[PDB]
RNA sequence: CCGUUAGUUGCCAGCGGUUCGGCCGGGCACUCUAACGGGACUGCCCGCGAAAGCGGGAGGAAGGAGGGGACGACGUCUGGUCAGCAUGGCCCUUACGGCCUGGGCGACACACGUGCUACAAUGCCCACUACAAAGCGAUGCCACCCGGCAACGGGGAGCUAAUCGCAAAAAGGUGGGCCCAGUUCGGAUUGGGGUCUGCAACCCGACCCCAUGAAGCCGGAAUCGCUAGUAAUCGCGGAUCAGCCAUGCCGCG
């Protein structure tokens, strides 16, 4: 039972990047428990638009950490093939656990 | 307001304790108005800076526990 | 002064109380968002360029 | 044996489960009148029944979670209604007239900058 | 109410806890 | 209201007598959106109408209101010079608005310490037709008559 | 009935009534009523001479009060004048003492509003 | 609003074991979480119209811009900002640069703006009583123990946090108290004892507990906001940040 966390600012290249990680584990391992979407940690910034004294009117900036999760029940190396380096994630991260 | 020391300045004490072997000087001028007036080292007169000058403050028993700044007021006509 | 100052804010000083922030570009004291070492202006600036990643136009 | 409709109203969601026969109503492992204890309006949540005639003749087991009480009262009011249309496509033409069937979109409008409060604006002094 | 340190309400408003509103 | 006529906002029937007029009156009792506390009051007050008279509350209620509706009132008006209190017929929707508003105001003018009582005794004093609400209502009606001389300006 | 100093609380509950003493608040009176075992709800109107002395005794003794308290305050302040600390000349001047603003407010410590002229 | 994909957050929904806490096997139904789609078009009916469209009716979560944002034409105000930054000119270059310690920006006879807390019984106090809705936390949140009336101090488990913590939601509901009083309203001011952060709290920090309890009984002439989940009212979080003068602001419900 290999279980993996994936963070990302980019909601597209996760459901993308870490869901090829479901082909290369059903095609090369056995049973998968599909992609699970963890709720998001949304850091927000509120910024006064002008250099000087314009306290009403500012603009809203968010920085949104998306969180996806993957479970597979197959600690063999018929899997750990693609699933070590066979890349398409460029602004992503990995948590590796069992 | 603390209870683990009386956060009084080294540079001042050093100068009082070392005056405490026959020492009766007025010429004593500090800048640490932040330092607590400490149990019994009284008799003397300390010139406390108010930001513009030091002030001849005589120090008595009834007035321990208080800081030095309390006796050297910093602003004018009040 | 703002130089002898941009400089002084870099020396780890006697007592950490004296440790302040400073917009790392727009070399500046106030409204320094800690997650970016960035002054609210020199900040709205880079954000607009996309030179701070994931950072975006919020709207709800 | 079992019947379901989901009600929502403003952060609050209702799990409604209708069962045939009776009259009693659980909400969150608690009697109705124990959950909505002397809150004048609660008697409203079951008004969908009163309108069909199943005034009593149904049991109800209920989960209810989300923000706050008076919403939940309405949340249920939808569940109950939705649940019993899925025990009768013929339960349309009487429930829709009083429309216990419309979700009701009205949420907290959002706090805006420069205002104090979404619409309430700061205090002008002119002179 | 909200102005009185020594009320429940006082404490809430003020953020604090103490004798007049404990932490259970 | 520059564009439209605005729909008479439609109210949710009384969950206890089944009357829109009642909710209306409950809302006028309400302060800072404490609708719960408000209805307690109206009902506790219907309690105090049995406990004191033989007849049905909904009936005292309907009636008290009826007596407090003004039929004419003065509306102010621009003319070449200063202003004119111009008497004119008071529209049904407003009659209602004013009645309820006045009942609640008059109620909280009374001396008794607990709200449901004040509401009740005022409701009672009204159907008998002698509350301070029916007072500040004959004041209007009378004042529209005082000014009967200017009733040739009504728009 | 005269408990402390020169004090006759009356006809209201004793917790409330004890209050009417200078140096007794809602707290010190909650206390006395337990350390002497008097139901605090009891009306002064109705309570044992027994109780009234158990009270007299506890209160007049446990803590400084109502007049000779007042005297200690008067004399704590005239001593804050000492050689003359800050808070001293400040009491001297009749201005705030727990370091608050004076530009606006400070009305409690200053006699209503001595208005002047100026401007153009 | 509905669907598809997806099962450490959802449950007897269904059944079994439950030390009766979804806790345990077990399942994703449902709730949710988050990605993707569908859905509304004056498309349908009646009436008016030359047409656009208007008024009404159907069905539908939603109907005629369904609700809230982001988004600000050509230009105007020789508007704002040289103290964010960039910059032409101009000016000081043992000083108009620099360093430090202390004071100041916190002064107070006055005057205005914006707010807070009130003036109370539709109220105040004390008790008991999950209705959760955004966000933050490994030089942190700190459960839970013990000492202390408490601030807080010991200890001390868990969480790189849908898992652990901040966290009590408050208004509410139930019970009891106060009985119209400058009060069990209101908490200013002052005396005192302490806690914490910090080299350091006099000028100039917040917090706890004892005392003290001020003006205020709803405000002249004026004058501000808001058209619906709005106003009013009740709490909750965050940014800066050692601590904090936040009642401010940006956000949640």
């Amino acid at each position: 039972k290999i279980r993996i966390k994936l963070r990302g600012f980019d909601h597209k290249t996760l459901d993308a990047s870490a869901q090829k990680i479901v082909e290369a584990a059903r095609r090369s391992g056995a049973q998968v428990s599909g992609p699970i979407p963890l709720p998001t940690r949304v850091r927000r910034f509120t910024v006064i638009r002008g250099p000087f004294k314009h306290k009403d009117s500012r603009e809203h900036f968010e920085l949104r950490t998306h969180n996806r999760l993957v479970d597979i029940i197959n600690p063999n190396r018929k899997t750990i093939e693609q699933l070590m380096t066979l890349d398409l994630p460029t602004g992503v991260e990995i948590e590796i656990k069992t | 307001s603390l209870k683990k020391g009386v956060f009084v300045d080294d540079h001042l004490l050093e100068k009082v304790l070392e005056l405490n072997a026959k020492g009766e000087k007025r010429l004593i001028k500090t800048w640490s108005r932040r330092s607590t007036i400490v149990p019994e080292m009284v008799g003397h007169t300390i010139a406390v800076y108010n930001g513009k000058q030091h002030v001849p403050v005589y120090i008595t028993e009834n007035m321990v526990g208080h800081k030095l700044g309390e006796f050297a007021p910093t602003r004018t006509y009040r | 002064a703002r130089k002898a100052l941009i400089e002084k804010a870099k020396r780890t000083p006697k007592f950490k109380v004296r440790a302040y922030t400073r917009c790392v570009r727009c070399g500046r004291a106030r409204s320094v968002y800690r997650f970016f070492g960035l002054c609210r202006i020199c900040l709205r600036e880079l954000a607009h360029k996309g030179q701070l990643p994931g950072v975006r136009k919020a709207s709800w | 044996e079992q019947y379901y409709g989901t009600g929502r109203r403003k952060e609050a969601v209702a799990r409604v489960f209708l069962r045939p026969g009776n009259g009693k109503v659980t909400v969150n492992g608690q009697d109705f009148n124990e959950y909505f204890q002397g809150l004048v309006r609660a008697v409203a949540a079951l008004e969908p029944l009163r309108a069909v005639d199943a005034l009593g003749r149904f049991d109800a087991y209920i989960t209810v979670r989300g923000g706050g009480k008076s919403g939940q009262i309405d949340a249920i009011k939808l569940g109950i209604a939705r649940a019993l249309v899925q025990y009768n496509p013929d339960y349309r033409a009487k429930l829709k007239p009083l429309g216990f069937l419309t979700r009701d979109a009205r949420v907290v409008e959002r706090k805006k900058y420069g205002k104090h409060k979404a619409r309430r604006a700061p205090q002008y002094s002119k002179r | 109410g909200k102005g009185d340190r020594r009320t429940r309400r006082g404490k809430i408003w003020r953020g604090t806890y103490g004798k007049y509103r404990p932490r259970k | 209201a520059r564009r439209r006529r605005a729909e008479v906002r439609q109210l949710q029937p009384d969950l206890v007598y089944g009357d829109v007029l009642v909710t209306a009156f409950i809302n006028k009792i309400m302060r800072d959106g404490k609708k719960n506390l408000a209805a307690r009051i109206f009902y506790d007050a219907c309690k105090i109408i049995q406990e004191k008279t033989g007849q049905e509350p909904l009936k005292v209620f309907k009636q008290a209101v009826e007596n407090v509706k003004p039929r004419m009132e003065v509306r102010s008006r621009r003319v070449g010079g200063a202003n004119y209190q111009v008497p004119m017929e008071v529209s049904p929707r407003r009659q209602q608005s004013l009645a309820l508003r006045w009942l609640v105001q008059a109620a909280n003018q009374r001396p008794e310490r607990r709200a449901a009582v004040r509401i009740a005794h005022e409701l009672m004093d009204a159907a008998e037709g002698k509350g301070g609400a029916v007072k500040k209502k004959e004041d209007v009606e009378r004042m529209a008559e005082a000014n009967r001389a200017y009733a040739h300006y009504r728009w | 009935a005269r408990i402390a100093g020169v004090e006759i609380p009356r006809n209201k509950r004793v917790d409330v009534a004890l209050t009417y003493i200078y140096g007794i608040g809602k707290a010190r009176a909650k206390e006395a009523l337990e350390k002497t075992g008097i139901n605090p709800a009891t009306r002064v109107k109705d309570l044992t001479e027994a109780e009234v002395v158990r009270l007299r005794e506890y209160v007049e003794n446990t803590w400084k009060l109502e007049g000779e308290l007042r005297a200690e305050v008067a004399a704590n302040i005239k001593r804050l004048m000492d050689i003359g600390c800050y808070r001293g000349l400040r009491h001297r001047r009749g201005l705030p003492v727990r370091g608050q603003r004076t530009r606006t407010n400070a009305r409690t410590r200053k006699g209503p509003r001595k208005t002047v002229a100026g401007k153009k």
